[PDB]
């Protein structure tokens, strides 16, 4: 229970990693 | 001494600075 | 606390003889104990036989006894083992062996008393640290 | 429109959402093997014998390990220096005893990481910029370079090269200080001078800009959107800051030139962790920190203890526990 | 020809066991008179069999078989030692000395490492009487030491070991300390294994003789933490012998 | 252009007051090797081995075949003195023409001489150049070979009866040989060209190299480079001195390994044991003691169940053990008498071990390289009494730290020398930044 | 039912006397003219069933059985312990300084 | 592993607890616009 | 040690290895007289 804590974590940074990369908040000039 | 030649030869190069400066050489 | 007299008066033979080195001595022999043998006795250990050390009362207890003067100065020429029982200059350094450790070729023989002085004087300076190894550093 | 044109149009294309590049095609296969392997091994590796004396160390979660315990555990001292992929071993369960796994994994990463450096210099080149970031981030990777492959080469073994994992940072970290005294190192004490300094630096930076913000903004809104990406203007007053900054040391020692300013914060840190790394990668050759003990005697001879001396005992005692079972001889050479 | 080290190093063959030729049927004679010693004896193992524990009652496990995972480091060689004639024609081999032991651990299905000292210590092997020959039917049979897979000076990895280390778990300052018995007391196992030879190649010129080898002994208790599994070994050997 | 800090920089264009600076700093090179072998002589005991003294410069004449005998033993000092007077000599005229050239003498060569003179975008000039140098270091790699075979020989650690001076008339020109090393794994067991063993595959080498080298000079000198080179390249000098620096650094990497491990060009009477011996010459020494007091080393088995004085490798190969079960690949002419086939032999080791091996162990067991930067000799936690860091450690670090700069080096120039080429190393032009005129990735 | 027989032996005459079945050689360091040599000749012929027994070895000059006589009532005998001998560890039991 | 019963949910919640609580701050800012 | 008939120069060659340190040094005594042009 422990093991899959940690690696649901860890997946959940991945994914999130994913998102931060791909779907961010598009930079535009002014 | 060896503090002796270490001071002989440290002086050298700054005299040469020296000299050329107060001849106003090409420096 | 300092080197006096009594510090540095030790045993010159088993009958019960005394010298009394000087602080010239002393120093000649720690230096020259560090040119010629600290590579394996650092400390009064013996890195290539920790089961023999240059504590005094180890000395004491070698066959020809070697806590004193003439028992270092002769091992410093033939040394044996601490049974006495077979010569073992081949691999110890020793004036016999200066052909094959060349660092025991420059050595006078008052070297010698200097050398076997300081084994037998750093005991009394520092105690159980003179060949109790690490434990004790 | 050639096929091969197109092809090496595309890896150095500055259009890729992620620019890859002819560095990237090395540093791609790579850290994706290092990664995968990884991440397998941290949860579900058996126990590696590390010390090469039929001693298995566990590593992973699934065999009683936590986060902070775990670990993908360094080969097999009976390995030493010798190549030991997949295919030397009978089978995939002799691999996973000796421990293959930190092999495959920091070769791996060493090389991506290398590209990832030669990446950065690339990108750099197709975007019209000053070359020189790389330059910056040689200092990790040198310093990644030391405790995966310099270190083990001058000591003989990869099992005496940094484990990943977190405990493991902390044995590696352990011993290192009791076989070298990296703590009276000089070139570990510019690491911490570097690191330090640069935590200072950072802060220092961070807060003499936001000291000096123009106000843009109301109190009710971050001050954050009076700066709009790409705008010309500066947005903050570096005159400001310096008159700051000047007076609470005094003038000379303030900045005025932005340029100069974030040079220095460039150099410091870097330089600092090149000594650092450069102090890793003597001690793999056993240059060792200053020794101190038993420096200072008294008039007699008797040994009158410093610091260093106490830092000795400590240093003892990490010595003579570390690989209990591992010594047969007196001196722990390499 | 015989090869150099720089021929065998990193060959793997450093592990093998001299081989004998297929044409060497010959018989080696013994002069019940003389004595004789054996130079060189060599044991190569090929096959690990780790006995199953059957769950429930006169199930009658079986041996199953293991996967190697410490590499080419098994065999046992230069073991020498006095080999004798008996008043009753038998021959019997004491061991005297010879690297004569290596750590062995394979793995069984599901995972489990089955550490071993893989051992001939002390071994005394005996044909049947009347050999007067030594041939491609001689049997000698023998039984050997096991001592504990570690020694005394063992420290296991909470500091507790026999001849050295704690005693106690000192991680749990105030547990109940008669759950941890097994685990706090170490105690050094000496067991005793069996080894069948049967030479099935004979050189009669050199004194020379190969064939197959079976032993049986205890795997490695973790110094009385668990108990021991049975192992068979299977393999080939090897040995030269000498007028005394 | 150029601040006083990259005032050196300012040399660039100006090939007279260039070829000034490069020829007065090789008088530098050549002035500290002569002082430094006369400092060392002039502080050199002949009766304590080298590696206790603190010589590195001594020990590459000693290595050569000058001033020793048998066994290393220094016989005649007069040799090490030539050496250091001739380069400290020849210094002062590198310097006097080096001083000439940066100073007084013609600023731009090329107005003086079309031969001399050089445009940096000049690729058949500069492969001309590059060709002269490499016949010289041609003709330079075959004095190495002149010396081995009609001028006294070398060194030769490995020469039975304890090392000695020999002359070398079979050299190696298999190129299976030669070639092979270049082939084999840099790993463990193996080596690359660090493995290197006898004199004999040295010298082969080396006449190889120097054919190879001259024959690329002549080359160069007759070439240009072909247009698959031209395009791959950046030509300007800035580029030329990154190129080389990645050179420098990669051969400053492999001089730190060779000077780690191998014990044939650095032999260990000179520089003491390398890290491997050592380690091995400390499980001889106590295989050694014990086996007399009556241990049956080969029986004994060790607390974690290997044997405590003899195990097997991976491949099988009877080895030491205890930790130095890392270095059983290690090589040296005093252990190598007790090898067999299968690696070390019992009835050797049981019958065959001589004085000389146990002194040479205890010598190298207790001369290990490790110490502090403060020359106390040992571990980290051994007291103060042994002023000692092995040569090994001194050199191995020295030319780790050297390299290590020259790839920082080299990655400096060259993407400088890349950025200059296409014009942006002053920066970015507000009036057409190359982003702005790209799509946006999101 | 579970004892450390180390920490038994120590029990034992074992704990005060170099015991001729099991003691380290480096303990015959601690009295006169017994190491190596002697040491060497009592390890390897042991075990012993009472002190006396040292005498009997093969080889042993006048002069040797003279240096065993005045260290008679040095040495003890008990039952030899497997885990203080196996492992050569009588030659070698991983102590040093 | 004889672990602390209560690590899961401690761990759960100090995951959702925080992670909710920024969820719905950006869900309704998103729907401003 | 040095051959006798140089002997007398034994302090003036414990010295001569640092002297292309001195050149770097030297360096900078120059470009403090010009101001760091
Ligand atoms: C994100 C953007 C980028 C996109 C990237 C692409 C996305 C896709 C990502 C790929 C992710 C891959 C995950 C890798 C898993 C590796 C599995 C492994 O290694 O698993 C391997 C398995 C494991 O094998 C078994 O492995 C076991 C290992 O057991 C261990 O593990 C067990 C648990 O399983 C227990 O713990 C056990 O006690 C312990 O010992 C035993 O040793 C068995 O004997 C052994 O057969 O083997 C098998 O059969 C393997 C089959 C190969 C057999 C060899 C035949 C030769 C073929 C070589 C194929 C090379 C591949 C082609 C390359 C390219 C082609 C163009
Ligand atoms: C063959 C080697 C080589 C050559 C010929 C050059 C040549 C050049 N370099 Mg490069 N460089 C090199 C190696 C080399 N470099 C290495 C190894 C590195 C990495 C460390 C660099 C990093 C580098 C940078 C960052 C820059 C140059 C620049 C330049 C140019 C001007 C340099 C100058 O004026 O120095 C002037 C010399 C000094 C200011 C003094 C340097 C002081 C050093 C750091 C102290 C070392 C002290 C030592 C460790 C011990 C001291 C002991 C004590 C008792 C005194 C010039 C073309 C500049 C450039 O880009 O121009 C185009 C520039 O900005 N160099
Ligand atoms: C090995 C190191 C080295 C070398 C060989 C050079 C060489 C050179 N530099 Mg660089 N430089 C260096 C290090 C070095 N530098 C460092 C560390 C710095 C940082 C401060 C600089 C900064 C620097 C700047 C800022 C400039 C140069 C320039 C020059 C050139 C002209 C100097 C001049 O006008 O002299 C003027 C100086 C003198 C007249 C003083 C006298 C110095 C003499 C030569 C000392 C010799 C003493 C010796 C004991 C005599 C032996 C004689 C005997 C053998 C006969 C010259 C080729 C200049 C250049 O490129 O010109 C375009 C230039 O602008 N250099
Ligand atoms: C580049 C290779 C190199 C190497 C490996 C050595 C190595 C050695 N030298 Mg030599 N030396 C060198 C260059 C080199 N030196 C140069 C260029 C000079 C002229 C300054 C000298 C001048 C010299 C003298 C005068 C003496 C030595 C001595 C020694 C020994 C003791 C070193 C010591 O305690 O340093 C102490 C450590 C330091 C000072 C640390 C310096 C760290 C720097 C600042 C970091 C640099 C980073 C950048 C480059 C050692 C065997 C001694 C000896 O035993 O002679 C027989 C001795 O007295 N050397
Ligand atoms: C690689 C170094 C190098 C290079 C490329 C040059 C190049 C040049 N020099 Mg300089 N020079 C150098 C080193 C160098 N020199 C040195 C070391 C000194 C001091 C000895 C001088 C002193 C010097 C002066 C005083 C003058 C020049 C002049 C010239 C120009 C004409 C040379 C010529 O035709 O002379 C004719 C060439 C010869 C007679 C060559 C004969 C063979 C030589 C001497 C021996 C070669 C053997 C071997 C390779 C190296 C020595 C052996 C040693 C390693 C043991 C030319 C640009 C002249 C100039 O431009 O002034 C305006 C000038 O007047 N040079
Ligand atoms: C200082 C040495 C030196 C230098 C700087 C050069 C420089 C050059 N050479 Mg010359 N060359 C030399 C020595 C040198 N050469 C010698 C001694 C020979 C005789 C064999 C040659 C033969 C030669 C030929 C025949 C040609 C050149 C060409 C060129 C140009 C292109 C180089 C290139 O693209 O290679 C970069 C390297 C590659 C593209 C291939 C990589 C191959 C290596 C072996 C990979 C291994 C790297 C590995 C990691 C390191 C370990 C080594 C491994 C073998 C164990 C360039 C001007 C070309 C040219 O234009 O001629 C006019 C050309 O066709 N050179
Ligand atoms: C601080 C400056 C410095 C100093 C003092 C040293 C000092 C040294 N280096 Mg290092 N080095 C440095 C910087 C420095 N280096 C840098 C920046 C790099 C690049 C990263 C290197 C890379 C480097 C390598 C790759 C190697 C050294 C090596 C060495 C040592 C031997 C040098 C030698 O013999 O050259 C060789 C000399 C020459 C090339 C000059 C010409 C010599 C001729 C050809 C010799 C002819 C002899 C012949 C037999 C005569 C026979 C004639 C007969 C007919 C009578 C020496 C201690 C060597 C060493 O010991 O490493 C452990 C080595 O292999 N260095
Ligand atoms: C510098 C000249 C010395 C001096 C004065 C001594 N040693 Fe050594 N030592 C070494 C070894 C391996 C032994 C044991 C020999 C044996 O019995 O097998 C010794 C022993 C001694 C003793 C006797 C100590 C005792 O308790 O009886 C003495 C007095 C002694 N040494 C003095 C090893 C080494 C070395 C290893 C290379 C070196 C060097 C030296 N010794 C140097 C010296
Ligand atoms: C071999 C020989 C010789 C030769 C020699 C020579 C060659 C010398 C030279 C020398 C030199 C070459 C010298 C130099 C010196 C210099 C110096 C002494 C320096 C100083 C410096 C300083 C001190 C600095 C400072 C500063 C400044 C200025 C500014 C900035 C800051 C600072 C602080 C850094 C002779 C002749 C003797 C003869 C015999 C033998
Ligand atoms: C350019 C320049 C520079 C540099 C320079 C140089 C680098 C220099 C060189 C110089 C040199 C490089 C010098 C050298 C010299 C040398 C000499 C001058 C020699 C002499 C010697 C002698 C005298 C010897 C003698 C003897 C003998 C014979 C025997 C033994 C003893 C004796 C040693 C005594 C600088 C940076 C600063 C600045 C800028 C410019
Ligand atoms: C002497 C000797 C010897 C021999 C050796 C030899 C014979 C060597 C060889 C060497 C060699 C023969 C080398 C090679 C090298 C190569 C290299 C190092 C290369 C490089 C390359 C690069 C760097 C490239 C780059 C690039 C790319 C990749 C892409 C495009 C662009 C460019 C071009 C940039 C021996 C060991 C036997 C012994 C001892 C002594
Ligand atoms: O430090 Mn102490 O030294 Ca380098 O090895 Mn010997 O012991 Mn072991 O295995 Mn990793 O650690
Ligand atoms: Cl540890
Ligand atoms: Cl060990
Ligand atoms: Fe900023």
């Amino acid at each position: 229970m422990e093991t899959i804590t940690y690696v649901f974590i860890f997946a959940c940074i991945i994914a999130l990693f994913f998102f931060a990369i791909f779907f961010r908040e598009p930079p535009r000039i002014t | 001494a060896q503090l002796t030649m270490i001071a002989m030869i440290g002086i050298a190069g700054p005299m040469i600075i020296f000299l050329l400066a107060v001849r106003r050489g090409n420096l | 606390a300092e080197l006096t007299p009594e510090v540095l008066t030790v045993p010159l033979n088993s009958e019960g003889k005394t010298i009394t080195l000087t602080e010239k001595q002393y120093l000649e022999g720690k230096r020259l104990f560090q040119y010629a043998c600290a590579s394996c006795h650092v400390g009064g250990i013996t890195k290539t036989n920790p089961s023999l050390d240059l504590r005094t009362e180890t000395l004491a207890l070698a066959t020809p006894p070697r806590d004193n003067i003439e028992g270092l100065v002769d091992y410093m020429k033939n040394p044996t083992t601490y049974d006495g029982e077979q010569e073992i200059a081949e691999v110890h350094p020793s004036l016999r062996s200066a052909d094959i450790f060349p660092k025991m070729r420059n050595l006078t023989e008052k070297d010698l008393v200097a050398i076997a002085g300081h084994i037998l004087v750093e005991p009394k300076i520092l105690g159980d640290k003179w060949g109790g190894g690490k434990v004790y550093y | 429109a050639n096929l091969w044109e197109r092809f090496c149009n595309w890896v150095t294309s500055t259009d890729n959402r992620l620019y890859v590049g002819w560095f990237g095609v090395i540093m791609i296969p790579t850290l994706l093997a290092a990664t995968i392997c990884f991440v397998i091994a941290f949860i579900a590796a058996p126990p590696v014998d590390i010390d090469g004396i039929r001693e298995p160390v566990s590593g992973s979660l699934l065999y009683g390990n936590n986060i902070i315990t775990g670990a993908v555990v360094p080969s097999s001292n009976a390995i030493g220096l010798h190549f030991y992929p997949i295919w030397e071993a009978a089978s995939l369960d002799e691999w996973l005893y000796n421990g293959g796994p930190y092999q495959l994994i920091i070769f791996h990463f060493l090389l991506g990481a290398s590209c990832y450096m030669g990446r950065q210099w690339e990108l750099s080149y197709r975007l019209g910029m000053r070359p020189w970031i790389c330059v910056a981030y040689s200092a990790p990777l040198a310093s990644a370079f030391a405790v995966f492959l310099i270190y083990p080469i001058g000591q003989g073994s990869f099992s005496d090269g940094m484990p990943l994992g977190i405990s493991g940072t902390f044995n590696f970290m352990i011993v290192f200080q009791a076989e070298h005294n990296i703590l009276m190192h000089p070139f570990h004490q510019l690491g911490v001078a570097g690191v330090f300094g640069g935590a200072l630096f950072c802060a220092m930076h961070g807060s003499l800009v936001t000291s000096s913000l123009i106000r843009e903004t109301t109190e009710t809104e971050s001050a954050n959107y009076g700066y709009k990406f790409g705008q010309e203007e500066e947005t903050y007053n570096i005159v400001a800051a310096h008159g700051y900054f000047g007076r609470l040391i005094f003038q000379y020692a303030s900045f005025n030139n932005s340029r100069s300013l974030h040079f220095f914060l460039a150099a410091w840190p870097v330089v600092g962790v090149w000594f650092t790394a450069l102090g890793i990668s003597t001690m793999a050759f056993n240059l060792n920190g200053f020794n101190f003990n038993h420096s200072v005697i008294d008039a007699k001879g008797n040994v009158i203890n410093t610091w260093a001396d106490i830092i000795n005992r400590a240093n003892l005692g990490m010595e003579v526990m570390h690989e209990r079972n591992a010594h047969n001889f007196p001196l722990d050479l390499a | 020809q015989t090869l150099t080290y720089d021929d065998i190093v990193g060959t793997g063959l450093a592990n093998k066991c001299p081989t004998l030729d297929d044409t060497a049927r010959g018989a080696y004679p013994i002069d019940s008179s003389q004595t004789y010693r054996i130079a060189r004896l060599c044991l190569q193992p090929t096959t690990f069999l780790v006995k199953e524990e059957p769950k429930n009652k006169r199930q009658e496990a079986e041996f199953v078989p293991t996967k190697l995972v410490t590499r080419e480091t098994t065999s046992l060689d230069q073991i020498q030692g006095e080999l004798k004639v008996n008043s009753d024609g038998s021959l019997t081999f004491v061991e005297e000395d010879g690297i004569d032991f290596q750590p062995v651990t394979v793995q069984m299905a599901g995972g489990e490492r089955i550490p071993l000292l893989f051992t001939v210590k002390n071994l005394v092997a005996s044909t049947q009487p009347n050999v007067t020959s030594i041939t491609t039917s001689t049997d000698f049979k023998g039984e050997f030491n096991v001592p504990s897979y570690r020694t005394a000076n063992f420290l296991d990895p909470k500091g507790r070991g026999l001849a050295s280390g704690y005693d106690s778990a000192i991680a749990l300052p105030q547990a109940k300390e008669e759950e941890l018995a097994r685990a706090n007391v170490k105690r050094f196992s000496l067991t005793k294994g069996q080894i069948s030879l049967n030479v099935a190649k004979v050189d009669g010129r050199t004194g020379e003789i190969a064939g197959t080898f079976e032993s049986e002994q205890l795997s490695d208790d973790d110094m009385g933490a668990h108990e021991p599994h049975e192992v068979k070994i299977q393999g080939v050997f090897y040995a030269s012998i000498e007028p005394a | 252009g150029f601040a006083w800090w990259a005032g050196n920089a300012r040399l660039i264009n100006l090939s007279g007051k260039l070829l000034g600076a490069h020829v007065a700093h090789a008088g530098l090179i050549v002035f500290w090797a002569g002082a430094m072998t006369l400092f060392e002589l002039a502080h050199f005991i002949p009766e304590k081995p080298m590696y206790e003294q603190g010589l590195i410069l001594i020990p590459h004449i000693a290595t050569l075949g000058w001033g020793v005998g048998p066994g290393g033993e220094v016989v005649d000092t007069f040799p090490f003195f030539v050496v250091g007077v001739v380069h400290l000599i020849s210094s002062a005229v590198l310097g006097f023409g080096g001083v000439y050239h940066a100073i007084r003498g013609p600023e731009t060569l090329e107005e003086y001489s079309s031969f001399f003179g050089y445009d940096w975008k000049d690729k058949n000039k500069m492969t001309t150049i590059l060709g002269f140098h490499l016949i010289v270091l041609g003709i330079g790699a075959l004095l190495l070979v002149a010396k081995a075979m009609f001028f006294g020989g070398l060194y030769d650690t490995w020469a039975p009866g304890g090392g000695d001076v020999r002359v070398i008339t079979n050299p190696t020109l298999d190129p299976r040989v030669i070639f092979g090393y270049l082939l084999k794994s840099p790993f463990g067991g193996e080596g690359w060209i660090v493995s290197v063993n006898n004199l004999e595959d040295v010298v082969g080498g080396h006449i190889w190299i120097g054919l190879i080298c001259i024959a690329g000079g002549i080359w160069h000198i007759l070439t240009t480079p072909f247009g698959w080179a031209r395009r791959a390249f950046i030509w300007s000098g800035e580029a030329y001195l990154s190129y080389s620096l990645g050179a420098l650094s990669m051969m400053g990497f492999i001089a730190t390994c060779f000077v780690w491990f191998n014990n044939t060009v650095y032999p260990s009477e000179f520089y003491g044991p390398t890290g491997p011996e050592a380690s091995q010459a400390q499980a001889m020494t106590f295989l050694i003691r014990d086996q007399k007091l009556g241990a049956n080393v080969g029986s004994a088995q060790g607390p974690t169940g290997l044997g405590k004085y003899l195990m097997r490798s991976p491949t099988g190969e009877i080895i030491f053990g205890g930790e130095t079960m890392r270095f059983w690949d290690f090589r040296g002419p005093w252990l190598e008498p007790l090898r067999g086939p299968n690696g070390l032999d019992l009835n050797k080791i049981k019958n065959d071990i001589q004085p000389w091996q146990e002194r040479r162990a205890a010598e190298y067991m207790t001369h290990a390289p490790l110490g502090s930067l403060n020359s106390v000799g040992g571990v980290a936690t051994e007291i103060n009494s042994v002023n000692f860091v092995s040569p090994r450690s001194w050199l191995a670090t020295s030319h780790f730290v050297l390299a290590f700069f020259f790839l920082v080096g080299h990655l400096w120039h060259a993407g400088r020398a890349r950025a200059a080429a296409a014009g942006f190393e002053k920066g970015i032009d507000r009036e057409s930044e190359p982003v702005l005129s790209m799509p946006s990735l999101d | 039912e579970l004892v450390n027989v180390v920490d038994e032996k120590l029990g034992t005459a074992y704990g005060e006397k170099i015991d001729l079945n099991n003691t380290n050689i480096a303990a015959f360091i601690q009295y006169r003219g017994l190491y190596p040599t002697l040491a060497k000749l009592i390890v390897k012929n042991a075990p012993y069933e009472s002190v006396e027994d040292v005498l009997n070895i093969p080889g042993l000059t006048e002069r040797q059985k003279q240096i065993l006589r005045e260290n008679l009532e040095h040495f003890t005998v008990t039952e030899v312990e497997t885990a203080l001998v196996e492992g050569g560890d009588r030659y070698n039991n991983g102590l040093y300084k | 592993m004889e672990v602390n019963q209560l690590g899961l949910i401690a761990t759960a919640l100090f995951v959702l607890v925080p992670s909710v609580f920024l969820i719905i701050l950006y869900v309704q800012t998103e729907s401003q616009q | 040690k040095l051959p006798e008939a140089y002997a007398i120069f034994d302090p003036l060659v414990d010295v001569l290895p640092v002297i292309p340190v001195l050149f770097l040094a030297l360096a900078f005594v120059w470009q403090a007289a010009v101001g760091f042009r």
